[PDB]
């Protein structure tokens, strides 16, 4: 389960940043090796991003801070 | 990677850039071999190759091979893709004219020559001798030479002369234009003018001058002496089955070119006469042009072939350029469609997908995922493994589908929930399963409607589906904030039924101590599903703020309401389920559940209403009997009452009592109130004839009827549906629009007659006929609308601006019929709101209005409300977030990069398919008070208003105004100010036959010049039935005493000169014709005297012509400056209608026509937005005399009452969207610091205006004044000339933009679609910004 779109667009409130702050995340994701900091309940990197949006566990420094530490 | 796509003039020296090599030969290709053939149209020595990597000859055919070029035969070894690329070029030994630059609306080569269009043809074509540099000679440069007059030139003169015919001519006029010189000239002699005709052909030849000096365009290119070749690929001459040959319209065009350039290359070197060579000149002329553009003065070549021709103008216009084409519609892949079918058991979020579809649509994805799990070593072996279809691919197939939503769309879309994306399930068929809850959305039925799929590929597309596109996301109309996913008639019929309590039913009065026992009871069969019983519930109550508090309570209700409660949200009580569940009252549920408990346990409640109405509707079995539509036994009285009523008037049609119209009116009026006594006593029978008994008696209830179910639930069928079924059926229409006499008595059950039926035939084909309309002309005007607002969107956070339009509730009629309930609801207030105290305001600034505020402004008085509007707004190239609001499928308000220009378009289009006085009296009680009515107290104790720019309004005890009347000149007021009306009783009276007048003071007054034999004339009725003055007409009277006209002379009692305060001439004025004084020469009354009695479209096309502003047929004539008006001269054939001001020194005289019956008298004052001719007003003058504020007003509210009446409602924000497009243009009125008379721009005028300011000048003379423009003049205001080519004339707006160097940035939607770039709206807003922060800055 744990698949909430409404959660995680609550903290935001913009519909378009969430799209472009999970697509940064998704990648690190499916390319590169990077470990998400949620379980894996078999689903795909497009839709486990999102739960770290809306958890509360990344953010818009987060995803940069990881991101600069494999380059 | 690319901004600023320039355009402009090509220059012959990089024409010759562009090429690759001459093309000399007029051949294609061999005979023998097909091989293209050296210096030819095509040639892989000027092009590229024609196979992958290989020369013509053969000595170079490999991949380490590519900067060799062979020296026998071969060619440049390139990867035979780069023939699109490739082009060549004609050196023409005669320069030839562009036809683009000389015939269209303006002259390019006329006006910069200041030379005739006709006269320019003629030099062209080698008829006549033009002079170049004339100098000391005798004629001018505008004066041209014969063939009998050119030989005397070199005669007389000798020297200082040079005289050329031709192309050549017309290239050596444009060698020595002096660019910059004769502007210079054009500078000092524009002001000596005074005529218009004059300064719009001085300046329009002035700001030609100007673009061919900053841009770079040199005149000289505007004649041509070398021409570019098309790529052969995009002119591909490929093969057919049986050896047969294709090719294009362009190669035989290209082809007579060089036949003709060749040939004129061969008559030069063989000194031939210049009688011969003029000749072959001229034909490189039409040859060229023809090859350009086809449809000009040169006929196009029409051999063996019906249509003329298609050349290079004719592939980007035409309906069918290449440009347009594209922007209607273009194929991609991942795609697919079949037929859709209902599944009752999915989720909201999901839908249904054949196995034979997710096969093809995912293949790539499979062919990734066989290799990646070592099931595959290859591609070629993994695509073997789908053919086979074997096992191991179905888990693999169900696993690339598991998060990877589809895109589902219908092939109408009308509106923004045309495309939704949903989960897609593997089921097995070949019909798409869908959702019965979004079949709203898409308006598709089940009666072979197909939809198509679409796969979104990366996961920039797989988050937009799933974040924006969803099908749950969208759960809110975009128009309006009423839910669009709500139980269809199926559910709806399920949830009625359940909750329907009855008189006596089985298991009546017991109670329950829980809602798990109500469950149990039911299903043991010991209970009925609807009984009077009473059962313990424990609720949760969200109305405090962050407290769920939980109650427990024993509520009195039936079964079926206790089993409905088991599926609703925590967060809501239970006097929701209380009620009959309507369709009208579970659309507010769910809009009341998305409010309170959110987004997430909405959408998993929807889902659990359609599943508990699809239960319940089962185990009822309703069904449509013929015992069902029950007739009225008093039906057979009226109908046989009403024909014996027709039979005794048709008996006084034969003795002449009643003439023809007047018995059609009567028997129209007749059976027009039969059939309403009809229809009220078959409802009467319908809804109470259910009969039960309580321990013994026979007590009426609501009739358990399947009939009458389905239209008190809404399901389907409305009162004008089942009337044709029980009841008489009515009078008919006519194509004609006229209605027969003869009605049909008889319904649908009981069937009709032969002459019956085919009287309904006419009405079912016009309705049928005029849905081919409805879808033509409706998805015209939304096109227009998304033209004009495309452009449009949220760019700004706060805009910081007070002004704002002020919202009242519609108070016209008895009641509001729409109060400020949803007139304010998700609006930014502008400006405080103040109570009728003292210091003392509601809201605190700017706040946006929810649910929690409008019971808030319920509670008090306020009425008056300033919002926010886009009309009103500050901010330039977009919209502000807080001006907008925030009625949208979301609870927030507007995010930035949000299109609100868009939505607003198709909010207003969708719903076109739809489309096609002598007394007042006050309904309710309260006080009555008068805004804007100046009044004269007479000394009976009545009132007489003098003016009507004011109305009556009734105040509510709590100081709001509910009723509001207006009242003509002249109107009696019985009822005094500040008094408690009676409901039900007159406050003041009027006259709409004859117009009333008022006088100023009291006095003895007569007629002056009335002798009654020539201006007046004495008129006396049967018995002395008219005993007064009456007026005679102006035909009817002499010739001599045509120019006196009867007037009313006003003086005292004591002899003194009354005269009128704030007017110098007194109060004189004239009586008109067909005119009676009640008052005696001499005798008069003291006040409210009536001297003179003056006597006295709709639906799809007229919100069509009310966006374009257009002018009525007749317009209304209005007042400019407030003050007395008078007339003129009536027998010369127009109405001077003067006006002096009593307030400013300013006379202003204006005509009026005669034809137009004139509603104003003489000697009375006027004000500014008064009317004084009855009729219907353009927007435009109401917007110069009154101001954008009134504008508004009159644009929204008239076009919400053509949807109003309709049933549909469409938010105001949607309409003064599209207003603040066309209110966008403006005018100057005077002349000094613009360019030409015309008006720009209020974004660029705005921005002048304070450099001016705060510079080198102190004042600011240059104003402006608000025009308006309508939805097809507004859109052509585009600073783009890539998307000005679409919805315009490509051929128009490429010459225009060419010979000014306009470059064209890609700052809108419609210029990022067919180039290929990310559009600035939405989540591509993230894209741009990011590249401006890093362009102009570090
Ligand atoms: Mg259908
Ligand atoms: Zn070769
Ligand atoms: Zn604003």
């Amino acid at each position: 389960a744990r698949v909430t779109v409404e959660d995680c667009l609550d903290n935001v409130d913009n519909r378009f940043e969430l799209v472009m702050l999970a697509t940064k995340r998704a990648r690190q994701l499916a390319t590169g090796g990077k470990e998400p900091k949620v379980a894996w309940e078999n689903d795909k990197p497009t839709v486990v991003a999102l739960r770290e949006i809306a958890s509360g566990l990344v953010d818009e420094n987060v995803v940069q801070q990881e991101d600069i530490v494999e380059d | 990677e690319f901004d600023a796509i320039r355009i402009g003039l090509a220059s012959p020296e990089m024409i010759r850039s562009w090429s690759f090599g001459e093309v000399k030969k007029p051949e294609t290709i061999n005979y023998r071999t097909f091989k293209p053939e050296r210096d030819g149209l095509f040639c892989a020595k000027i092009f590229g190759p024609v196979k992958d990597y290989e020369c013509l000859c053969g000595k170079y055919k490999r991949l380490k091979h590519r900067g060799v070029i062979c020296e026998k035969c071969g060619v440049e070894v390139a990867l035979a893709k780069v023939r699109r690329e490739r082009m060549g070029h004609i050196e023409l030994a005669s320069p030839v004219a562009h036809i683009w630059f000389l015939k269209s609306l303006p002259s390019r080569i006329g006006l910069l020559l200041d030379m005739t269009l006709r006269d320019i043809e003629r030099v062209l074509y080698f008829e006549s001798y033009v002079v170049i540099d004339p100098g000391m000679t005798t004629l001018e440069k505008g004066q041209l030479l014969n063939d009998e007059q050119y030989f005397e030139a070199l005669e007389e003169f000798g020297d200082d002369f040079d005289a050329r015919m031709g192309a050549e001519a017309v290239h050596e006029l444009l060698n020595a234009i002096d660019l910059e010189h004769e502007i210079g000239r054009l500078r000092e002699e524009i002001p000596q003018t005074n005529s218009e005709t004059k300064i719009k052909k001085l300046s329009k030849r002035l700001k030609l001058m100007e673009a061919f000096q900053g841009s770079g365009n040199k005149p000289e290119w505007m004649v041509l002496t070398v021409l570019p070749v098309l790529p052969p690929d995009l002119r591909p001459l490929v093969p057919l089955d049986g050896g047969r040959f294709a090719t294009s319209d362009l190669n035989d065009l290209y082809r007579r070119v060089i036949n003709r350039n060749n040939r004129l290359k061969r008559l030069l070197d063989l000194a031939a006469p210049d009688i011969i060579v003029r000749n072959e000149k001229r034909m490189l002329q039409e040859a060229v042009d023809a090859l350009l553009d086809n449809g000009r003065r040169g006929r196009a070549i029409t051999g063996s072939n019906k249509r003329p021709l298609k050349s290079l103008a004719d592939m980007i216009k035409g309906k069918q350029g290449r440009f347009r084409q594209n922007l209607l519609g273009k194929r991609v892949d991942y795609s697919g469609r079949s037929v859709i079918t209902v599944g009752p058991t999915l989720r909201l979020h999901q839908c249904g997908l054949p196995k034979k579809m997710a096969l093809e649509l995912f293949k790539p994805f499979i062919f990734g995922k066989l290799e990646g799990r070592g099931m595959a070593t290859t591609i070629k072996a993994a695509k073997k493994m789908v053919e086979r279809e074997l096992p191991e691919v179905w888990d693999v197939l169900a696993e690339v589908i598991r998060e990877h939503p589809v895109l589902l769309n219908r092939a109408p879309t009308l509106h923004r929930l045309g495309i939704q994306a949903f989960e897609p399930v593997l089921i097995e068929g070949k019909a798409i399963q869908l959702h019965p809850l979004v079949c709203a959305a898409y308006n598709a039925d089940f009666d072979g409607d197909q939809m198509a799929v679409h796969v979104p590929l990366t996961l920039e597309a797989q988050l937009e589906a799933r974040a924006l596109m969803m099908s749950t996301n969208n759960i809110l109309s975009p128009a309006n904030g009423e839910p669009i996913i709500v139980p269809s008639q199926d559910v709806v019929m399920g949830l009625y039924y359940m909750t329907r309590e009855a008189i006596n039913a089985k298991g009546e009065g017991m109670a329950f101590a829980d809602l798990q026992e109500v469950d149990r009871a039911y299903r043991s069969g010991q209970a009925s599903l609807h009984a009077r019983v009473k059962v313990r519930i424990n609720e949760k109550i969200k109305g405090e703020d962050g407290q769920l508090t939980a109650n427990t309570r024993i509520v009195d209700t039936t079964v079926g309401r206790a089993l409905l409660f088991q599926v609703v949200p925590a967060g809501l009580p239970f006097d929701v389920v209380n009620q009959s569940m309507k369709k009208k009252a579970i659309s507010k549920l769910i809009n009341h559940c998305y409010r309170v408990v959110g987004l997430k346990d909405t959408v998993i409640f929807a889902d659990q209403l359609m599943y508990t109405g699809f239960a319940y509707s089962t185990i009822s079995g309703v069904s449509i009997g013929v015992n069902d539509f029950v007739i009225p036994d008093e039906k057979a009285r009226i109908i046989n009452a009403a024909t014996d009523e027709v039979k005794e008037i048709e008996s006084q049609y034969a003795s002449g009592l009643v003439t023809q119209g007047e018995k059609y009116n009567k028997v129209i009026d007749l059976w027009s109130k039969a059939n309403d006594e009809v229809s009220k006593a078959m409802m009467a029978n319908l809804s109470k004839e259910k009969v039960v008994d309580r321990e013994g008696k026979e007590v009426d209830q609501e009739s358990f009827n399947s009939m009458y179910m389905m239209a008190d639930s809404g399901a389907r069928g409305s009162a004008a549906q089942i009337r044709q079924l029980a009841g008489m059926r009515g009078l008919m229409a006519k194509p004609d629009g006229s209605i027969i006499e003869t009605p049909i008595t008889a319904n649908f059950r009981e069937g009709l007659n032969v002459l019956q039926y085919f009287i309904s035939t006419h009405g079912a084909r016009k309705g049928l006929a005029d849905t081919a309309l409805k879808t033509a002309n409706s998805g015209y005007l939304t096109r227009r609308l998304v033209d004009v607002a495309q452009d449009l969107v949220v760019t700004e956070i706060d805009c910081g601006t007070e002004h704002g339009l002020l919202m009242s509730p519609h108070i016209e009629g008895g009641d509001v019929v729409e109060p400020l309930g949803e007139r304010v609801l998700g609006r930014v207030i502008a400006r405080d709101v103040f109570k009728p105290g003292s210091d003392e305001v509601i809201v605190p600034a700017g706040t946006l209005i929810d649910e929690k505020w409008v019971d808030f402004l319920e509670v008090m008085s306020v009425d008056e409300v300033v919002v926010r509007s886009p009309i009103t707004c500050e901010t330039r190239h977009g919209i502000c977030a807080m001006c907008y609001g925030r009625d949208l499928a979301r609870g927030h308000r507007v995010n930035i990069g949000e299109a609100v220009g868009v939505i607003a378009a198709q909010s207003i289009g969708e719903p076109g398919t739809q489309l096609t006085a002598d007394n007042v009296q006050v309904k309710n009680g309260g006080t009555i008070r008068l805004h804007n009515l100046k009044h004269v107290v007479r000394a009976d104790g009545a009132l007489v208003a003098v003016s009507r720019s004011g109305e009556l309004a009734v105040a509510d005890d709590f100081g709001r105004e509910r009723e509001r009347y207006k009242l003509p000149y002249g109107a009696v007021i019985s009822v005094k100010e500040g008094d408690k009306v009676d409901p039900g009783a007159i406050v003041a009276k009027w006259d709409p036959h004859t117009h009333p007048i008022v006088t100023e003071v009291d006095g003895t007054v007569a007629f002056v010049g009335m002798e009654e034999g020539i201006t007046v004339k004495r008129q006396t009725d049967e018995l002395t039935g008219l005993t007064n003055i009456e007026v005679m007409d102006p035909k009817d009277r002499p010739a001599a005493g045509k120019d006196i006209r009867p007037a009313v002379k006003l003086i005292d009692a004591a002899g003194k000169d009354l005269l009128l305060p704030g007017t110098d001439v007194p109060a004189q004025y004239f009586l008109p014709a067909n005119a009676l004084v009640n008052l005696t020469d001499g005798a008069k009354v003291s006040i409210g005297d009536v001297v003179a009695r003056i006597p006295q479209t709709g639906g799809l096309p007229r919100v069509a012509d009310l966006f374009e502003a257009r002018r009525p047929k007749e317009p209304s004539i209005l007042a400019e400056i407030s003050g007395t008006i008078s007339f003129g001269k009536e027998t010369k054939g127009k109405r001077r209608l003067v006006i002096t001001p009593n307030d400013g020194s300013d006379p202003y005289e204006e005509l009026i026509p005669k034809w137009r019956h004139l509603n104003v008298f003489e000697g009375e004052q006027v004000n500014r937005g008064e009317v004084i001719s009855d009729g219907p007003s353009n927007p435009h003058d109401i917007l110069r005399l009154l101001g954008v504020s009134s504008l508004a007003k009159y644009i929204v509210n008239e076009i919400q009452d053509v949807y109003r009446l309709q049933g549909v409602k469409i938010n105001d924000k949607h309409i003064e969207t599209i207003l603040r497009q066309m209110l966008r243009k403006v005018e100057v009125s005077e002349s000094g610091d613009s360019s030409f008379i015309k008006g720009d721009q209020v974004e660029l005028t705005q921005v002048l205006e304070e450099n001016e300011q705060l510079g080198t000048e102190d004042k600011f003379p240059a104003k402006y004044e608000r025009v308006l423009l309508g939805i097809t003049k507004a859109s052509l205001s585009t600073e783009s000339f890539i998307s000005a080519a679409s919805f315009q004339e490509t051929t128009r707006v490429l010459t225009e933009a060419a010979v000014t160097g306009k470059r064209d940035f890609l700052r809108g939607l419609k210029e990022n679609v067919v180039v290929g770039r990310l559009i600035p709206a939405g989540t591509g807003l993230a894209y741009h910004s990011e590249r401006k922060r890093q362009r102009d800055l570090g």
